[PDB]
């Protein structure tokens, strides 16, 4: 019977802002392990250089 | 990270420069040594070229 068509129809919708409100949820996360992964990779770097700066120093003196 | 980056460094800015003060002096009484034995050959040299 139509109505039940009507609630049949929202019941969709429902799961269709559910469906893209979790398929932003994981780009958030991934965005965000994609950020944490280049903000320890550059430091990661950086240590090395005042590192291979620091030893060097050492050898001369 | 920096926590067991800063405290390698140290562990070997001492054993490299320990190291170093093991070879420094070892060198410095290699010097020395190869000197004072074919010494008097300096002085000679020398004396023989002031009395001139």
């Amino acid at each position: 019977k139509l109505e039940a068509i009507l609630s049949q129809e929202v019941e969709a919708e429902i799961q269709a802002l559910l469906q893209e409100a979790e398929a932003k949820a994981e780009a958030v996360k991934r965005e965000a392990e994609e950020k944490a992964k280049a903000l320890l990779q550059a430091r990661e770097r950086a240590l090395e250089a005042q590192y291979r700066a620091a030893l060097r120093r050492a050898e001369s003196a | 990270l920096e926590a067991q980056y800063r405290e390698r460094e140290r562990a070997e800015t001492e054993a490299l420069l320990a190291r170093y003060r093991e070879r420094a002096e070892a060198e410095a009484k290699a010097v020395r040594e190869k000197a004072m034995a074919r010494l008097d050959e300096a002085v000679a040299l020398v004396l023989k070229e002031v009395l001139p």
